[PDB]
């Protein structure tokens, strides 16, 4: 599943740091009953001091 | 077991690490990724042990810091020696002191800032300094600026050898740990080396240098045509016509006839009438005295030679049945420990510094320091808040030695373990002395306050309503005046003026020093400054205290010093660092040092400092204000804030209009730290995402993303304007109102 | 000066190097030409 | 201050503390009262008299009708 | 220090100035305090003659008061200080 | 007292339960993640809603969350 | 305009400037004629005199105080009090502001775009300083090809 | 998972007292007891305030915050190897067995507890509080 691994993608999730902002997919989980498999790397970090975080294919668009 | 160990060459000289900013920490190394890291890039800058774990290179980074800033103090001393000698006018000061003010810094006519040259004396213009520095040259027998010249290239080389030296000791021959953990050795060089040759070193400038020349300048001799100070090491004959004692020529010092060195060194005591400074007779015996004491206290320790003390026997043997193992562990605490070792250094270096404040106003050592008002207001309020200053720090390194180099192994019962064990005895005891004292005397002023705005003047606490006279001061200042007589003979007169042994020194007009009396007044002050004092030591000693754990964190140790919080839990544990306990003890240190020299100084404005006509009368500045004013608020704020700020506000268009703005903008600067201190990090964050929005819509985003400051960092920026801007306005008052009365 | 000069490309560096140039010109400006309200041209 | 409206201190209420001394019970004593006594710095005496109150006794009814007034409220 | 026999001693239930002692007056002196302290015992009695008994005893030194004994009641004895602009 | 929420974006990280000083949180299974484990909240009256928790979540946003409300003496931190 | 008489025709204008160089003058009367501090002061009153030379020769407006008021409306006898030295100061402001974006937009097409920022790229800052001379003609050339303004959907925007 | 039982035979470490130890909330409400297996005598930091002797054998550490447990548990996890378990003990003498209550600790995953407080949802698909007006639930509990 997943758009493509190694893909720039955007953001649709409201309620993230990087909403409307363009990353790049790492990693995809084929695996099922897995609710948000693309693993998408961000050059700007969150408040947190993270890049990593985890989208389901539903909250991201290809850009 | 003590000797040199150093090594060769630990990091080479390089600038590939100048140009990695967060070299030092593995966080910053990465590089920078949001705003904050610039300021963790100063907040951890000289932070050595966050960088690395060893001790060793913490050490030799800590020994060429000293190097750095000893290389920093004397380039600083080399501009105010130069500015002595180019930009002053201290031989025209030199000449006649009583009229001319002393003034060292000349600003350049640009726009309309040449308004500050003012006329200080002397054919001169330029900014009055109130430092100090022409009194003590002097004192140190200073008669030209090609001196002064000489030595501004003096230290300009030492502190090129200071940086040669820093420079030396992290990157040619670096010390290793058990150099610097030879502390029997470093006190022995310290006392003896340091302490010892220095006052003897000084001692013999004060025999052959400052005492002539300032005798001649006791006796009206033009300073042009006085002779230079080596004629009177080389003719010994013009040496000896001032002191007859020194045509015997060190005879009776190897002889033991001591008493023959009367002419010169002596015990006289009080000021000298002509210039209003004490006598450098005085001060050359009390150099050779204090040197052939820390000469002798530093043979004390045990280095190598056999004989001396090891310290670790001195404190295991320091045990008692109220404690138990007490004092052990304690040398292991202060030789693997920089932060306790400096919470130490730190408190007598700032409990010295207000030593030297109130010596100084109250002894004054250098010749017409008591007479310029300016001098002696800015000296007192330097020190006291350089002192104030320090002992915060010395808290502050208490408690990180608490949370970063406290190992409970190493201290089980000692007398720290036991402080820990019981620190709720000490915090509650401390918070009930300090509101017992903040009832007993700011409830005495309030009381004060209600009955003389109630039309009662009987019901107060004055010299004529309710007295409350401090019968052991003004019995300890009758000991210390009535003591030439029985308990101290050999003295000609007595220690200091202040005391009540008469001798109104009059100098140039102007009152140097005269018996300050104590009353009501000045009890409810001192109790207002025990107060104050009580309440800074109950934040800070809560800090140190209560940075391993609490009652409410018991894992705070683990959370660090500068963090901000644990959370809203628990009710809410804001502020609950060590840190936040240094950030809140700054302001009490602020509330007691300024109530200090606001006593200082109206106390000196009204019962010392002023003017002697003739037939003996003495009209103060605010005369005789002290004691039925400063015992209420509205006195406070009205005769002193408000009566001595008429100065301040109406400098403008004059030589002092730098105070006026910086008064104005000192109140600036505290008005911008209550955006700081009141306001918190999120707020601040979301308005910084509105920004960054309005910079995306143009795309001027920066890759750095804009974040607001730390919550550590928010209240550091608003207690470091809180005492910038409040610590200023009261430097502007000071320096504009004592300046213009003066 | 391939890290010499990327010290001296710093932040802190060039922010003194520009505010040292800048009010070094603006008090140059305020001498020759100084009391300016009004801008002739 | 109906007879002079420029030259009289308009009077709020009177003063009852027992923590007065002789000088500030000479002292509050103003607008020719009989004891100690607050200046009206409200404007209520200008309100009063431009809108048709000139007596005590009409002061006293309007209070006495506002007291019915909030409790009918 | 846990024992699961006594809650008490392991927990700080201690009297730690307390004694067991069960007297050390006499009759005669413990007789004439409870005989006079006799109605002041019950709260809900107590809290109403207090608050009844203590407003009325504010009251009465306040208006009985004379001019030396209280400065309010005295009034003015001198001659109003005029402000200024003739008020 | 406080209630404390795990949502389903969590990876399984458990640094939330080693953050937590009162040990309200702990590892369940699951099957949404890669880690095969979702954090939960049983023991939520010992929380003193301190969000140590937050402060230790990498996921964005956050997975668990605490929500201060009624405090007790759990929740207040004393020992008096 | 504004009730306001001319600063050369003011007799409020030419009081201040006697009493400024008395002030100056009196200043004077302590110091030797030649000495070094009176070269100050007499360079202080011919850099007074020379201001208020220039003031009144400006076509500035005085009020009742003496002092020299602005007219910011745009009047065309005062284009120099706030009009002229705005648009010299909003040329100088846009070149700030022009060089500061155009810089950003040259460094996060970089390696590592935050440190260029810390450390300041010279040779790319300096090719750019030099262009932001020519800055409304650039500016609103990006406004008309779209190139100044972001389109909201590439704008990190905040959840409502 | 049999809980472990509260012995009341195993002894203190060796302290000296402390100020920061059991108040009346001890005697009224709770305290806690934390109960460890050593292999030595060693010295631990006391998370009221001081240090501590502990036993070569089983320990017992009377606490007045389950907070102050954790603070001492995770102290004796990762500087000593030692396993560890705490009570909580009510005045009326009821000790209620706290942690670990599988018998393993939360931070490793085990297959008996059970998933509560978890939402199958996110933070942006909880429910607006405008709809959630006047209710018992909340935003977060539904
Ligand atoms: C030019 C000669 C030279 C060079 C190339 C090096 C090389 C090195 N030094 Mg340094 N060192 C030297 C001279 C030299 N040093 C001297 C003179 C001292 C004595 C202070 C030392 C003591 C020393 C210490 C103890 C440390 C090093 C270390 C470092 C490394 C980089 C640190 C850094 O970013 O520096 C750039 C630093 C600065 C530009 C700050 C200098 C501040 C000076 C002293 C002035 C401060 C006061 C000044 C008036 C400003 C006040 C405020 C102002 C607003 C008024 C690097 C290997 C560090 C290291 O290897 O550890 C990883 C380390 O910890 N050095
Ligand atoms: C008798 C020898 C002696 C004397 C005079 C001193 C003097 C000093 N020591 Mg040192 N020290 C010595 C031996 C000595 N040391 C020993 C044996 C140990 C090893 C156990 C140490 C280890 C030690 C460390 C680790 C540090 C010092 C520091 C200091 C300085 C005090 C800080 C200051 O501002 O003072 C006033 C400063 C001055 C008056 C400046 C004087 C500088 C001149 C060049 C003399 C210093 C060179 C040398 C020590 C003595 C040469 C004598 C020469 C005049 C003939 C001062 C320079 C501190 C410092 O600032 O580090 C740099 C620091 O913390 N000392
Ligand atoms: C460290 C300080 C210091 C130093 C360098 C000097 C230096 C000097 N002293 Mg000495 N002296 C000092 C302390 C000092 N003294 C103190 C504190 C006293 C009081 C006891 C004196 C009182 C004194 C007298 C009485 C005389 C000297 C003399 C000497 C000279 C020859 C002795 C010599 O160099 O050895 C020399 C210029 C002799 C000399 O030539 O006078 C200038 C001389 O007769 N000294
Ligand atoms: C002998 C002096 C001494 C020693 C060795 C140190 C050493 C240290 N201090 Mg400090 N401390 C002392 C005394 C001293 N302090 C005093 C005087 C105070 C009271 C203010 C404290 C309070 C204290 C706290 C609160 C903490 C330390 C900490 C630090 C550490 C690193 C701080 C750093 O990176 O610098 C950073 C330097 C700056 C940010 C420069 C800012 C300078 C001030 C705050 C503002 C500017 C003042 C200036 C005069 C105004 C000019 C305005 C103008 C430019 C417009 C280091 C161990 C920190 C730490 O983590 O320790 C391990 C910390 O948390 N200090
Ligand atoms: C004028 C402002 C003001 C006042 C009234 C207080 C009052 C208090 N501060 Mg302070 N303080 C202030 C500003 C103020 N602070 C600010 C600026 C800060 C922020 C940095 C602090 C933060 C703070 C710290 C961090 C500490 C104090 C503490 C205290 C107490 C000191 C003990 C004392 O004097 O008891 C006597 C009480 C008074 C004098 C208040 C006036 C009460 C009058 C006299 C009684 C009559 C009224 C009557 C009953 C009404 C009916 C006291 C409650 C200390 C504390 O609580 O422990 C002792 C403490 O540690 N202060
Ligand atoms: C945005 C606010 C602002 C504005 C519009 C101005 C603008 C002006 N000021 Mg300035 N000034 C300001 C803030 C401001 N000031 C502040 C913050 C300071 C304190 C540091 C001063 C202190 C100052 C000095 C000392 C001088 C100026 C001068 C000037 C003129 C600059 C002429 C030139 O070529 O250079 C101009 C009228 C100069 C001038 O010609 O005065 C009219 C001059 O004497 N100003
Ligand atoms: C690189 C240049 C650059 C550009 C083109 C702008 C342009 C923008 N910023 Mg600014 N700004 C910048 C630098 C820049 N800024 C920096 C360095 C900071 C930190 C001081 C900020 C802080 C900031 C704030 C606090 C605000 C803006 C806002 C604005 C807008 C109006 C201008 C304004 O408020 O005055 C400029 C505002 C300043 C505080 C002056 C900073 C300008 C510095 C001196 C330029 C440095 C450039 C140089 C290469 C380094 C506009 C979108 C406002 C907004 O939200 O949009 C409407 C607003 O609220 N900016
Ligand atoms: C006297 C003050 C100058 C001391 C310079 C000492 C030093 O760093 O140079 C000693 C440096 C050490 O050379 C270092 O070598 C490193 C690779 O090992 C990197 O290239 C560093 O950039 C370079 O500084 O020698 C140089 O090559 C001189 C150039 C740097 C000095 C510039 C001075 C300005
Ligand atoms: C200042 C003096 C206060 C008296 C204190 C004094 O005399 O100390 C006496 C006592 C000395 O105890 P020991 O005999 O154990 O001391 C041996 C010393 O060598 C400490 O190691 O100190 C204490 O127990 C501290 C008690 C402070 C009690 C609160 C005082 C505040
Ligand atoms: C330049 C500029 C500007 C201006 C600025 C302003 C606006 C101002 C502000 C300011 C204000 C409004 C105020 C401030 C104040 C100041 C101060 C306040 C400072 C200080 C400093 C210092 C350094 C200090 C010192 C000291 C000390 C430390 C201690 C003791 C005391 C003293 C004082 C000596 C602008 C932006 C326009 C533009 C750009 C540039
Ligand atoms: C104002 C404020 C901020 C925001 C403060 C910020 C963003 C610091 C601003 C620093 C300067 C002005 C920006 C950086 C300047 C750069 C060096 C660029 C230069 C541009 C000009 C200064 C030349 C907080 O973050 C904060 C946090 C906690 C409590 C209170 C507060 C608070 O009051
Ligand atoms: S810290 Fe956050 S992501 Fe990690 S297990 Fe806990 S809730 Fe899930």
């Amino acid at each position: 599943i997943g758009p493509k691994r190694g893909s720039i993608v955007k953001v649709l999730r409201r309620e993230s740091y990087w909403f409307n902002d363009t990353g790049k997919v790492v990693a995809v989980d084929q695996a099922p009953g897995v609710r948000y498999p693309v693993v998408v790397r961000f050059d700007k970090v969150n408040y947190a001091g993270v890049s990593t975080n985890n989208y389901s294919p539903d909250e991201l668009e290809q850009s | 077991e003590v000797k040199i160990m150093v090594e060769k060459d630990p990091v080479k000289t390089s600038f590939e690490k100048w140009a990695k900013p967060g070299h030092f920490s593995r966080t910053l190394a990465k590089g920078p990724n949001t705003t904050t890291w610039i300021w963790n890039l100063h907040a951890d800058a000289h932070d050595f042990d966050s960088h690395t774990n060893d001790l060793e290179e913490i050490s030799r980074k800590v020994f060429s810091a000293h190097f750095g800033q000893l290389a920093v103090i004397f380039i600083w001393l080399s501009g105010m020696y130069f500015h002595g000698a180019r930009f002053s006018n201290y031989e025209a000061w030199l000449s006649d002191p009583t009229h001319i003010k002393p003034s060292a810094q000349v600003v350049w006519p640009i726009v309309g800032q040449k308004i500050l040259n003012g006329d200080v004396g002397g054919g001169f213009q330029g900014i009055q300094i109130t430092s100090g520095f022409f009194q003590l040259w002097r004192a140190s027998g200073i008669t030209s600026e090609l001196q002064l010249y000489t030595t501004a290239i003096g230290g300009l080389i030492f502190a090129a050898l200071m940086l040669f030296a820093g420079w030396f000791h992290y990157h040619k021959a670096a010390p290793k740990l058990a150099w610097f953990q030879n502390v029997e050795s470093m006190l022995n060089h310290h006392l003896a080396g340091l302490l010892g040759l220095g006052s003897l070193a000084w001692a013999g400038h004060q025999v052959h240098v400052s005492l002539p020349i300032n005798r001649l300048l006791d006796a009206g001799v033009d300073p042009k045509e006085i002779p230079l100070p080596h004629e009177f090491i080389l003719n010994r004959d013009l040496l000896a016509q001032l002191y007859p004692s020194f045509s015997k020529g060190l005879t009776p010092f190897f002889t033991l006839n001591w008493s023959e060195y009367s002419d010169f060194l002596t015990f006289r005591g009080g000021l000298n009438p002509v210039t209003g400074g004490l006598w450098l007779t005085d001060t050359a015996h009390h150099h050779l005295a204090i040197a052939v004491l820390f000469l002798v206290a530093g043979h004390m320790y045990r280095t190598n030679f056999g004989i001396g003390h090891s310290m670790k026997e001195i404190l295991e043997a320091h045990k008692g049945p109220f404690t138990g193992e007490g004092h052990k562990g304690l040398y292991e605490i202060l030789t693997t420990s920089w932060h306790a070792q400096l919470a130490i250094n730190l408190a007598m270096l700032g409990s010295l510094t207000i030593i030297v404040a109130h010596h100084m106003y109250a002894m004054p050592p250098y010749p017409y320091l008591a007479t310029d008002y300016a001098t002696q207001l800015s000296l007192f309020t330097h020190h006291m808040w350089i002192g104030g200053f320090l002992v915060v720090g010395a808290a502050a390194h208490a408690a990180i030695f608490m949370v970063r180099d406290y190992d409970p192994t190493t201290q089980y019962n000692n007398l720290l373990d036991r402080v820990l064990r019981h620190r709720d005895a000490i915090i509650s005891h401390l918070n009930w002395v300090c509101i017992f004292l903040g009832f007993h005397s700011f409830g005495l002023y309030i009381h004060n306050d209600t009955m003389s705005a109630l039309g009662r003047p009987q019901d107060m606490f004055s010299d004529t309503a309710i007295q409350l006279q401090p019968v052991f001061a003004q019995w300890i200042q009758n000991t210390h005046a009535l003591a030439p007589s029985l308990t101290a003979p050999n003295a000609t007169a007595s220690t200091s003026l202040t005391w009540g042994g008469g001798d109104l020194v009059a100098v140039g007009g102007k009152v140097a020093l005269l018996p300050i009396p104590l009353g009501t007044a000045d009890f409810l002050v001192h109790h207002i400054h025990a107060f104050t004092i009580h309440v800074t030591v109950l934040i800070l000693l809560k800090g140190v205290l209560f940075a391993r754990s609490s009652r409410l964190i018991p894992d705070k140790a683990n959370l660090g010093f500068r963090f901000p919080c644990d959370g809203p839990g628990r009710g809410g544990t804001c502020q609950v660092s060590a840190w936040d306990h240094v950030f809140l003890g700054l302001f009490w240190m602020y509330n007691a040092i300024s109530v200090v020299i606001f006593h200082f100084s109206w106390k000196m404005q009204s019962d010392v400092w002023g003017s002697i006509s003739d037939q003996g009368v003495v009209t103060h500045i605010t005369g005789g204000n002290f004691a039925q004013s400063s015992i209420t608020i509205n006195g406070w704020l009205r005769d002193f804030l408000w009566a001595q700020a008429s100065q301040v506000i109406q400098s403008y268009g004059s030589s002092l209009s730098a105070y006026g703005l910086l008064f104005l903008g000192a109140h600036f600067v505290w008005a911008f730290s209550l955006m700081f201190l009141f306001s918190g990090r999120g707020y601040w964050q979301e308005l910084i995402e509105s920004i960054v929005w309005a910079h995306n819509k143009l795309k001027v985003a920066p890759a750095i993303q804009p974040r607001a400051l730390s919550i550590v960092q928010g209240r550091a920026v608003g207690v470091a304007h809180y005492l910038l801007g409040g610590i200023a306005t009261t430097w502007a008052f000071f320096l504009a109102r004592i300046i213009s009365v003066g | 000066m391939q890290d010499v000069k990327t010290y001296l490309s710093t932040a802190p560096v060039l922010a003194t190097l520009w505010f040292g140039f800048l009010a070094g010109l603006l008090i140059e400006i305020n001498r020759f030409f100084p009391d300016a309200l009004v801008l002739p041209l | 201050w109906g007879q002079d409206p420029l030259h009289v201190r308009p009077i709020a209420h009177a003063i009852w503390d027992p923590h007065f001394g002789q000088p500030a019970v000479e002292a509050f004593t103003r607008g020719g009262a009989s004891g100690p006594v607050n200046i009206a710095y409200s404007g209520v005496y200008q309100w009063w008299y431009t809108i048709g109150l000139r007596t005590n006794q009409d002061l006293y009814g309007g209070s006495i009708f506002l007291l019915f007034v909030s409790a009918l409220f | 220090y846990f024992d699961l026999g006594e809650i008490d001693n392991t927990t700080g239930n201690w009297d730690l100035y307390g004694n067991d002692d069960p007297n050390r007056y006499n009759g005669f002196q413990n007789k004439f305090f409870e005989t006079f302290a006799g109605a002041f015992t019950k709260r809900g009695l107590l809290l109403k003659f207090l608050v009844l008994g203590g407003a009325t005893t504010i009251g009465y030194l306040g208006s009985t008061s004379s001019g030396d004994l209280l400065a309010i009641k005295n009034g003015p004895k001198q001659a109003p200080i005029m402000g200024p602009r003739g008020r | 007292a406080h209630s404390v929420k795990i949502y389903d974006t969590c990876i399984g990280c458990t640094q939330c339960v080693r953050a937590c000083p009162t040990d309200v949180l702990e590892m369940v299974p699951w099957d949404g993640c890669k880690a095969s484990q979702i954090a939960s909240a049983p023991r939520t009256e010992d929380c003193v809603g301190c969000k140590r928790c937050e402060s230790a979540c990498p996921t964005d946003f956050l997975s668990v969350r605490v929500y201060l409300g009624a405090e007790t003496t759990r929740s207040m931190g004393l020992a008096y | 305009v504004a009730g306001l008489t001319p600063c050369k025709e003011s007799k409020g204008f030419a009081k201040r400037q006697k009493q400024e160089i008395k002030k100056l003058e009196g200043r004077l009367k302590l110091y030797a004629p030649d000495s070094a501090p009176a070269l100050a002061i007499n360079a202080t009153i011919e850099k007074t005199k020379r201001r208020f030379e220039f003031y009144g020769n400006q076509g500035l407006l005085c009020g009742t105080d003496g002092l020299p008021h602005l007219i910011v409306d745009g009047d065309q006898a005062h284009l120099g009090e706030f009009v002229y030295p705005g648009l010299v100061f909003l040329y100088i402001a846009g070149w700030i502001g022009w060089v500061g974006r155009a810089y950003l937009i040259d460094v996060r097409t970089s390696k590592k775009p935050t440190e260029k920022e810390i450390i300041i790229d010279v040779p790319l800052a300096l090719r750019i300083m030099s262009k932001g001379l020519t800055w409304p003609v650039a500016a609103i050339g990006e406004l008309r090809s779209g190139k100044l303004v972001e389109k909201s959907s590439n704008i990190t925007v905040s959840p409502r | 998972f049999t809980p472990p039982t509260l012995n009341a035979d195993t002894p203190a470490p060796i302290f000296g007292g402390s100020t920061g130890g059991l108040l009346r909330k001890a005697q009224v409400e709770e305290f806690y007891v934390i109960t460890w297996e050593s292999p030595k005598e060693q010295i631990f930091e006391m998370p009221t305030g001081g240090a501590a002797i502990m036993r070569s054998g089983p320990n017992l550490l009377k606490l007045a915050r389950k907070e102050q447990c954790l603070a001492l548990g995770a102290r004796l996890r990762t500087k000593f190897k030692i396993q560890y378990q705490f009570y909580r003990v009510f005045p009326n003498g009821e000790v209620q067995y706290l942690h670990p209550k599988d018998g393993v600790y939360p931070e490793k995953v085990n297959a008996g507890r059970t998933a509560v407080g978890v939402n199958n949802r996110s933070i942006g698909q909880n429910a607006n509080p405008a709809e959630l007006k006047f209710a018992h639930k909340q935003a977060y509990d539904l």
